[PDB]
Parts: structure tokens; sequence; C-alpha cells
């Protein structure tokens, strides 16, 4: 159930995913994890009625540091999504107070400064959120197009081609080699 | 000197990077230094790799060899102007100018550097300079850039015809210039050009986005949507082309696969404030009224400068039992816009269908002020006039 | 500054020769590693046979590594005890020139927290390094007014240099442009 | 009776303009039993260990 | 790293244990989307060497 | 003054003093393009096209001492020009050290460019008829003309050399391909002879044709020796659960919107909340006042490596007086210096400040670790950060 579940959400489809889950709710389980994941199923599948009750619920069951990081990341990603970058800042912030080595939250949180304007702060974010993470794609990315933005196509080089290592099938990151690999010339 | 002068040119050209670069470790060893070419290879070729550090080191011992030449110079400059330096590039460039006044490289980089320091002054005359000399098309580019961060399309329209006039085959040129035509009110040269550019490059993804778009404009929703299909999977996850996609679908009445596409696109883009207003507006057609207040509020926090979006959360927010909060939108709404008298229709009916009809005269005079093509506007702003 | 620079060359000759101890040494545990995975396939197997001396060369392989750990013990003790005698100096250096010039208490403090920025070298940051970063960016902002060498010359990296000419280089230029009436800022 | 007229027209993207992206949400996966039996069995010897 | 069994060391790509984009779904490895149902016999990928997988 | 043989340290000084002037010439070359037709009296040629380095094939002509034109449309530069030195068709082969190959016609025609190669290509001679190129992608690609790819041929390794021999019938006879970790591989195009190890590396591959015999072959490695050796779309679908969700949302909108309003407004309660609570305990690792920190744990057993990755993050601004404090358990962890200042931090480099944390419990006791970061004049912490030391596995 799981499974299918995730599976369902992640291919565009959060309300096969919010049925398989709210199975698992009828079932009795009674998690963390389970909450935050109804929580996000209700959000992306559009209900807004059953959308943030499960998030609390979630930040109630959390026995942990990392679950309560991980479900104020998720918050995050639920205000992001409704605006107000501000709530999205503190929830983000949060996830970094509960779990330190928390590198999407780095990553996010330095898109949301670089959106404020404060560029050096982006880039420390993104260099703290590869460093923690390498096989992710998105610090490395949005590194190399901060730098590309002000200039530094050395840097740039060196964090697209680390973006292309991670996700090596993107998109934006062959645009980005090409143009570098013709301003070398 | 060099006794090799090939074999260590041989691993290089074959990208080899080993017997070549070891090779360089033992021909260095022989000869002692004062080679020239084992350390240029070094240079140029490091630069080739990503590495722009020890490329700036042996440009830099290149000029300290001799130090009357202006290409060391440049090179060095260049080096620094890889890096983020570009006040001390532009000051290296300045002396490898006054060792050679007749060059165009010297004054384009020099432009491309002011332009990095928000100096148009300096970087406009000195473009300006480098097409004198010799006229490139990179040179056009960045003068059009000038002109259009400094100022207006007006400056920019008559640099970018006279760079297309000449080496018209550049798809960078003709592109852009249609995308200026459409950033104006002419549609019909903008198709030109990108139809020029669309012959010689048919799956150009820059291109296909804005005839798409053009497309999507006047109607016509199914030509728009093969120009996707063209394009589709070569970036099957760009927000972009997933919002038009769905905007597309929204134009011929399929809301649902319209839905799909816009919270796909919104999936890979939160941050992007068009989206989150196709989303209000598809859900405000699909007449939902709790999804459309919250992606219009969303998209009003990301651009809260405009008055399409107060308008249409006023209109959802009508419907969700909350009548101030859609009087004082409308406010903010009618303040905030200018030349669209929908926004003023609608707060006219709002207005008198909340029993005023006094205010809702106000709002229909602002309107005929304002003022015309829409089916459905027309006949409102007949039928709150005749009832008025 | 002649009889400060020894001490430095001191310091980074050892900081070297550890670096050197310290590769030489990886080679030498993965043979060991590897000869013991030869002899643990050995071992695994049922059938018998001969050793063909595969522990004769573990016992070599165990004894270089011994030598090379007990070398690199000491070459840590001597880089702590040529940190701490680096240290002494870099202080009467400090002194001499804030009494060399009326250097008040504040650039007092700027320099004694650019040359005397730890107490302890590790293999990801020496002394070197961050004293030469610092040095750097002090010249860079505040006693330099040409781009071409604030570009070229005076960058500051957290790696571990090959050579101490540039550190000797920025330090000789710091005592000049401080002798030449400039001063030290933050901003 | 008048109905409030809607624009039948969205904002259409004319140009790709390279934008930072962010993260993506996290689904907590969840655990098995043998897992949250071994968690369990782990703490609570630290429990007994710091209640003695 | 250091315990070898498996008979074949280069095998065809398909018979051996050692979707959606990462665009879409986050990941943990290279490779390798984030799974639902952590059990305690999940590899998820591998090691290269003992120095990456201590650091 | 200074070409190869003299002392490399004492004349150097006399260079500068002097500074005598010196000439110009054309740059440094590789191959060229010259005429066929009248040239057994070698002074009435027209057409000299040579290609240098610069990738600047210079068009000299003697019939007035001019320069007709440069080829520089690659600006990348060519391994071997000229696809063996013409074609018959005219059709030059440039070859671009990007992975393309141009059909650039001879005197600088219109160009037409086949980018289809996977890799950089690697060797080029032509039998009047193909192009057989290297590759890098562990193949070869035997182009014609135009630019169809008549065969490719698939080698185990990156080629280093190729060539094929005389044309009996239109271009029959063997290949004779090198490889980069030196082994030779001989071909029939279609049928495989040999793979055996002789040249580290080789420069060209000819005739050895000596007694008017078939063919002779010759190989010229570069240790020294001369060998002769003869072996529409995806748009999703949508069920019924999606219909009835859509149904419930046109039907129960009000209440979903009330109610999430409620929700988000909760919401922000519970995160300036936590936000207040942070910033009192001073807990947030990010935290005017620009900082940033994150502790990294590395190694099993009693000794871990305890790594503070500390960095300034502002535009040009040092931070002078700030001091690192650890707090522990004592009797679980012992911390040699649990409390030292830190370098000058400089705006935008990353300061790797470790310590050797020790485990002393003999049993397993795993206990969080707090780090304070904070100036000297003040007592409150300018951040934190917390660690959960993993299990000892001790002894």
């Amino acid at each position: 159930i799981a499974c299918i579940g995730s599976n369902h959400f992640y291919t565009d489809q959060p309300e096969v995913a919010l049925r398989f889950y709210r199975r698992l709710l009828q079932m009795g389980v009674y998690n963390c994890q389970l909450f935050n994941n109804l929580g996000l199923c209700c959000f992306y599948a559009q209900q807004y009625d059953m959308t943030l009750t499960s998030f609390e619920r979630a930040l109630s069951l959390a026995e942990n540091e990392e679950e309560v990081a991980d479900v104020w990341y998720n918050l995050g990603h639920v205000a992001v999504g409704t605006g107000d970058t501000n709530l999205a800042h503190q929830c983000f912030r949060l996830a970094l107070v509960s779990n330190n080595q928390h590198a999407e939250a780095y990553n996010n949180l330095a898109v949301l400064e670089m959106r404020r304007g404060h560029v050096e702060q982006a880039k420390a974010l993104l260099q703290t959120a590869s460093s923690l993470a390498p096989h992710m794609y998105e610090p490395h990315f949005n590194f190399a197009t901060i730098s590309d933005k002000i200039g530094d196509l050395q840097r740039s080089y060196a964090a697209a081609k680390k973006s292309e290592a991670a996700f090596p099938d993107h998109v934006d990151t062959q645009h980005l080699i090409k143009q570098l690999e013709q301003h070398f010339a | 000197l060099e006794k090799q002068n090939w074999l260590i040119h041989l691993y290089y050209i074959q990208k080899d990077y080993e017997a070549c670069k070891a090779v360089i470790k033992e021909q260095l060893q022989e000869t002692h230094g004062l080679c020239e070419y084992a350390i240029y290879v070094q240079a140029l070729i490091f630069r080739l790799e990503g590495n722009i550090q020890e490329s700036l080191r042996l440009f830099q011992m290149c000029a300290f060899l001799s130090p009357q030449c202006a290409d060391n110079l440049k090179q060095v400059a260049r080096s620094l102007f890889l890096l983020g330096k570009h006040k001390a590039a532009i000051e290296v460039y300045n002396e490898a100018a006054k060792l050679n006044q007749k060059d165009w490289e010297i004054c384009h980089n020099l432009g491309v550097c002011y332009i990095y320091l928000k100096q148009f002054d300096k970087a406009q005359d000195q473009l300006h300079n480098a097409l004198h000399l010799n006229r490139h098309d990179l040179t056009y580019i960045m003068l059009g850039k000038i002109f259009l961060l400094k100022g207006d399309l007006d400056k920019a329209i008559e640099i970018y015809k006279k760079a297309v006039e000449f080496s018209p085959e550049n798809t960078e040129l003709l592109t852009t210039l249609g995308l200026l035509y459409l950033q104006l009110g002419i549609y019909q040269k903008a198709f030109e050009h990108l139809g020029n550019t669309l012959t010689y490059d048919p799956t150009n993804y820059k291109a296909i986005l804005a005839a798409g778009s053009m497309m999507q404009t006047h109607g016509d929703f199914d030509v728009a949507l093969t120009k996707y299909k063209v394009v589709a999977c070569a970036v099957i996850e760009s927000p972009p082309l997933w919002n038009n996609i769905g905007m597309c679908f929204f134009g011929k009445k399929k809301y649902v696969a319209a839905i799909s596409c816009l919270k796909r696109a919104n999936y890979l883009a939160p941050l992007d404030w068009k989206i989150l207003y196709n989303l209000g507006l598809v859900h405000l057609t699909m007449q939902q009224y709790a999804s459309a207040f919250h992606f219009l509020s969303a998209a009003i926090n990301f651009q809260p400068k405009m008055g399409e979006l107060y308008m249409l959360l006023a209109v959802a927010l009508t419907n969700l039992e909350d009548s101030e909060n859609a009087k004082r939108a409308y406010e903010e709404a009618v303040r905030l816009d200018k030349c669209n008298p929908l926004v003023n229709l609608n707060y006219a009916v709002l207005l008198y269908n909340q029993g005023e009809k006094r205010d809702a005269l106000a709002q229909y005079q602002e309107m005929e002020k304002k003022v015309s093509s829409s089916l459905e506007f027309d006949p409102e702003m007949v039928e709150v006039a005749q009832k008025l | 500054l002649e009889e400060y620079f020894e001490l430095i060359d001191h310091h980074f000759e050892l900081r070297i020769n550890g670096e050197k101890l310290e590769e030489l040494l990886s080679e030498r545990a993965v043979q060991f590693r590897a000869i013991q995975r030869r002899l643990l396939t050995r071992f695994k197997d049922k059938t018998p046979a001969p050793l063909q001396h595969l522990d004769t060369l573990l016992d070599g392989t165990y004894k270089q590594v011994i030598a090379l750990a007990d070398a690199v013990e000491e070459n840590q003790d001597n880089l702590f005890q040529s940190f701490t005698r680096l240290k002494s100096a870099t202080h009467l250096v400090i002194l001499l020139i804030g009494l060399w010039q009326k250097l008040s208490a504040d650039q007092i403090a700027i320099l004694e927290a650019a040359f005397l920025p730890l107490q302890q070298d590790t293999q990801e940051l020496g002394w070197e390094e961050t004293v030469d970063a610092a040095l750097s960016h002090l010249l860079k902002t505040c006693l330099s007014k040409s781009s071409k060498e604030q570009a070229l010359n005076l960058n500051s990296q957290l790696g571990i240099p090959k050579d101490t000419s540039q550190l000797k280089k920025h330090i000789t230029l710091f005592c000049d442009r401080l002798a030449k009436g400039g001063r030290l800022c933050l901003s | 009776m008048f109905r409030e007229v809607l624009p039948k027209q969205g904002q259409l993207y004319v140009e790709d303009i390279t934008t930072m992206v962010l993260c993506k949400p996290k689904l907590l996966p969840l655990k098995s039993l043998t897992l949250e039996k071994l968690e369990k069995m782990q703490q609570a010897a630290q429990d007994t260990i710091h209640q003695q | 790293i250091l315990d070898e069994n498996a008979i074949a060391q280069v095998p065809r790509p398909g018979t051996s244990l050692k979707g959606p984009s990462p665009a879409v779904r986050p990941v943990t490895q290279a490779g390798r989307p984030i799974t639902g149902f952590l059990r305690p016999s999940t590899q998820s990928g591998r090691p290269g060497t003992i120095e990456q997988a201590i650091k | 003054l200074r070409f190869l043989p003299l002392e490399l340290s004492e004349m150097e000084a006399f260079v500068n003093q002097h500074k005598s002037k010196s000439i110009r010439r054309q740059t440094v070359i590789t191959t060229m393009t010259t005429l066929k037709k009248n040239l057994a009296d070698e002074d009435a040629v027209s057409c000299l096209v040579l290609g240098t380095e610069n990738k600047e094939l210079l068009v000299l002509d003697p019939e007035a001492f001019t320069i007709l034109a440069k080829m520089s449309l690659p600006s990348v530069p060519a391994f071997l020009e000229a696809s063996g030195q013409f074609d018959v068709e005219f059709r030059l082969a440039a070859a671009c050290r990007n992975g393309s190959i141009y059909i650039l016609r001879r005197d600088s025609k219109r160009p037409k460019y086949c980018i289809e190669l996977g890799a950089q290509p690697v060797g080029l001679v032509g039998v009047h008829k193909v192009l057989v190129v290297g590759s890098n992608q562990d193949s070869l690609h035997g182009f014609t003309y135009k630019g169809k790819r008549l065969w490719t041929v698939q080698m185990p390794a990156a080629i280093l050399a190729m060539n094929l021999l005389e044309q009996h019938s239109r271009g029959l006879q063997a290949v004779m391909a090198a490889l980069a970790n030196e082994e030779v591989r001989i071909y029939h195009d279609k049928v495989l002879l040999n793979v055996i190890r002789t040249p580290e590396a080789v420069t060209s591959l000819c005739f050895g044709r000596y007694g008017r015999e078939d063919n002779t072959l010759i190989m010229t490695t570069l240790g020294g020796g001369l060998i002769i050796k003869i072996l529409k779309l995806n748009v999703p679908r949508k069920t019924r659960l999606y219909v009835d969700q859509t149904l419930r949302e046109r039907e129960a909108g009000t209440a979903m919107h009330r109610t999430f309003q409620a929700d988000l407004y909760l919401l922000r309660l519970r995160a300036a909340r936590a936000y207040v609570q942070a910033l009192e305990s001073s807990l947030s690792p990010v935290s005017r006042e620009p900082l940033k920190l994150h502790a990294v744990v590395q190694g099993l057993g009693p000794t871990f490596k305890l790594t503070l990755h500390l960095q300034n993050t502002s535009t040009a601004r040092p931070i002078l007086g700030l001091v690192v404090c650890f707090l522990y358990n004592e009797v679980l962890y012992a911390l040699p210096r649990a409390f030292f200042k830190v370098p000058l931090l400089v705006p935008g480099l990353n300061y790797p400040l470790e310590t050797f944390v020790k485990s002393l419990s003999d049993k397993g006791i795993s206990d969080i670790i707090k780090v304070l970061v904070l100036r000297e004049g003040q007592s409150t912490p300018l951040l934190s950060a917390h660690i959960n030391m993993p299990m000892s596995e001790g002894l």
C-alpha cells in the first residue's frame, strides 16, 4: 500500500495516493510518517480542509528531531505553495533548527533568500546543501545558475558539471554547460 | 627550446590529457623551461577544462616573458573576467589597449565588463567603438542587452534590425528580435522572424515557446498544441511549456486536462506567479471558489502590484460568503488597475447585487472612462447600464 | 622579517614531510588490505594449498606500516613544537610592528586575529593557508588601490600551498604598505 | 440576477528564464515491524542503563 | 566492500542488483529514488570505497 | 640567444638589458593544401591553402604575392586537416576538436557540417571514396563525401591512428587500426583478424611495399623503433476519485475555504511560536551578524572526528572576535579542548575546525553534543548546533 501510494503520488496522481494512505489510516496505523504523507496528499490532491490538521498530528507524533524537521520542511512546502514566502522561510529555518544536516531546507531557504535579494546568503546556503548531499542536483544547479548570473564561470562550470553528475538527463544543466564551454573559446 | 614540437600536441588534439600532460613534465625538464608552447598548452588547455586558475597563472607567466605583447595581456584580463573580477579585467584590458589601439576584442570585452559593473555610458560607448572597428554579432547582442536593461525597446529594435540585416542566419538575433516584437504591439513581424528562425531550426525550444504563445493569444489552440508537441520530449519537465499547454487545454473547454497540466507545472515551480494565477482562474471557471482563492492569494503574494489578481480574488470571494473582503479587494484592484474595464464592471456587479445601486453607477462610469472585444463583457456592460 | 621567515619555512617543511609520510602510509595500508583479502580468500577455501609466502609479504607490509605510523607520530610532534615556536615568533613580530609604527589597540587586535589563527595544525586547516587568506584579504580591502593586483596576487584560498613564497611576499608587502602610511580597517 | 464575468484568457509565458529551483516535498517513508522492534530494543537498553 | 561473492564482475545490465526522474521524486543517491516502507534489509545503493562509506 | 644549448642560469640576466628586436613570420603549421596539375615545375602553382595550429588555413598565391583567403570557421584545432592531403571531389574534410567533422570545401566554399559523432575524432585518412575517422565512444565512422554514414565499425577501446591501403576495387583492402592500450587491430570492415600488442603510440601507418609485391605494412612507434610486423502526449488521466472529489469541492467549497484559512492562521501562529522559541534558545545554525555553522561527525569506533564547518556570509566584512564552546556530558565524551578561538573569518571561505571526541562509556550510550559560537564580549551564543553522537562500537 505504501509503495503503490508513493508511486501514485509522484506520478502526478495525488488523489489515488491519498486514497491508498487513507486506507492505512483506516487500519489503525498511527505514525508521524503516515500523517505527514496524508497532509502532502491532501494538499496536492486539493483537499484543503484535511491538509494542515494532518501536519499537526504529524508534528505531534514525531519521536525524533529529524521527523520534526521533515514535517516542518513539508509545512514550508505547503506555505510556499500558498504564497506568503515568510511562513515558508520560518518553516525552512525551523527544519534547519531541528536537523542541522537537512540539505533540502538549505536549498529552499537559499532559493527564498535569492528571491529576496541576498545573493551571498543564498550562495553560502547552497554550498552547505551541496556539501551535505552531493547526490542531489538542485543545490549544484542553483549555485551554477547564480554564479553564471553574476559571472565566475569557473564556479559555474564546477557546479553544473556536478549537477550533470547528479541528474545526468537534466535539460537546463546541458544548456548551461553548452554556454560555458562556448564562453571558454 | 621545443624539440618535440607536436609530440605534446598530439595527445592534446585527441584530448588524451595524460601523455600530453605527463610529457610536459618531461619535455619541460629536458628543455629546462623557456619552451613557450608547453606552458601555452597548459594555459589555453587548462581554460578548456573547468580550471581557470592555472590558466591565469600560466598567462601571467606568458605576460612576464613578453611584457610588451597585447595578446598576453588580453588573455590575462580574459582569465580574470572568467572569474568574478571585472574591474581588474578592465584595468588589464586598458594596458592591452595602450599597446594595440586597433582591435575589436578589447572594446567588446570592456563593454561586457562595464555591463557587469552597471556603468552603462562607458559600456555603450565602448561597444559602439567595438562595432566601428569590426562589427560582430556578440557586440550587437550586448548593445541590445544594454538598451533593454537601461531603457526601452524603442532603442533596441533599431539595433536588432541592423544586426539581423547582415548575417541573418543567427538564430539568437532573429529570435530575440521576434521576442522584442512580441513585447510591443506588433504581432506580424514577430511571427515573420519566428518563422524565419524555425525554417533554420525546426525544433528551437525558445522560439517554439513564443510561437505557441502568440498562437494561443489569437485563438486556434490546436496549432499551438501541435507546436508544443514538437518539443514536448526535448523538455519534458519545464514549467513554462506545461503552463502554456494547460492554457491550451483551458481554451478548448478541457478544464480538467488543464488543471492537470497547470498543477504539474506548479509543482515544478511553486514560486511562479503565472501558473498560480492560471490555476486560480481555472478554478474560478470550474466554480470551485475554495481553491481559486488559495491560488490567487498565492499569486498575489508573489506579484502584488497587479489589478486582475485582486479582481479575481474578489470575484471568487463574493462566492465564499465574505463580502467585506471582496469590497476591500475590489478597492485595491481599482486603485491598482488602469487599463482593464473588467475590474470596474465586476465591481459594479458586486455593488448592484449588494442592493446599493449608487456606487455601481460610479464603477460603471469608471469603466466607460477606461474604454472592447470580449463577447460576454459586452452584454453585462449593457445590462448593468439599462438596469441602473 | 628575515629570522621570522625561517621559522615559517621550517614549519612548512615539516608540513610537507607529514603529507608525504601520510600519502606513503596510504599505499602501505592498501597493500596490507590487498594481501589480507588474498589470505582471507585462501582461508575460506576448503582445499589445501601452499601459502606461496603470502604470509611473508603480509609481515613485510605490516613492518612497513608500523614504521610509517611511528614516523607520522614523530612528525606530528615535531610539527607541534614548530607551531608553538612559530606562535612565539609571530607574537614578537606583531609586537615589533605595533611599536615600529604607532599602532593603536584596534589595529593590534586585527593583526593578532590575522596572524595568530589557530593553536594546532590539522589535516584540513593549517597556519599557512589561514594567515595567507587573512593577509591577502587585509591587503585587498584596506591597503591596495589597483584592481589588477587585487585580482592577480591578492586572492585567498584555504588549500595547503606548494610553496611559502606567496605568504612571505604578502607579509613583506604588508609591512611595506604600512611604512608608507597605510592603515587597517574592517569594512 | 447578474453573474460576474471572468476573463477567458490566462497568462502565458513568452520566454523561459532560469529560476532557482526548490527542493521537492518529501514523503516520510514508513517503517517495518522488525525495524521498529530493533530500534525499541536498542533504546530500552539505554533506558535501563540510565535507570540503574 | 571487503567481501566479494558475486561470480560475475560486470554482468549484463538487468541481471544484477549492484521511473520518475529526480525532477519529481526526491532521491537518496545518484539514482535510487526514495522508497516507501523502509525495511531493515534496505541497502539502497552501495559505496565504492571504505573512505567514501566512512566520510 | 636562448634556443637549446646554453647556460640555464648565468646568461638570463643579460636578456633584459639587451632586448634586440625580432621579426615575424607565418605561425606554426601542421598540414597544407597545394595544387597537383602544374606540379612538376614547382613555380606555376596557384593556390597554397595551409593549415596552422590556430585553425588558420592561409591561402597564399605566388602569382601576386598575396593572401587570398583564410579558413578560420572551425576556430578549433584540426588533427589532420585534409583527410589525406586532398579529396578527388575536393570536399575537404577539416576535423574539429569538439566532436564534429566539416565538409568545408577546397578554396573555402560553403560549409556542410556533420556533428554526428559521440565524441572527438582521433585520426583521419581517406581513400578518395570514404571518410574513415576515429572516435572516443569505442567505434569508428565511415562517412561519404556528403555526410551520410556508409559504415561504422565497433572496436573495444579508443583508437589512435588508422589508414586504408591502395584501392584495387573501390576501396577493398585491410585497415591498420591501433588502440590506446598498446594494441593493434586489423580488419576487413566486416571480418576480424588481429589483436596483439606492439605500439605504445604511433604516428602514421603507410605502405612499406618493396619488390613490386602486393602490400607491406609499416608501423612507427614512439619508443624509437620502426616496426614492420605482419600477423500523443503524456497528459495524465483522472479516475472516479477525481470527479467525486471535484463534486465535493463544488458542493462544499465554502467550508473547505474557511477551515483551510483557520488552519493557515493556526499554522502561522505555531510557526511564529517555534521561531521565537528558537531565537530564545539560539538553536539556529544559520543566524547584520552574518554566520553559518554546521557540525559533521566522522568515524566509527571510540574516537570520532568532529569537524565544524563555519562560514562568514557577507559581502566584504570579516568577523574578528568569535569563539566556540562545546557542551557535552563529561562522563560519556572526553573532549580535549572544549573551548577555542576561531580564526579571522574571511567572507566566503568555509573553515573546517575539527576536534576529536572520544566515547568513555563501556556500554553503548549515544548522547547529544551542543556547540555554541559566541562573541568574546557577550555571553549569549551567536548561534548553536547539535550533533547526535553515534554508538561507540568500543572494546
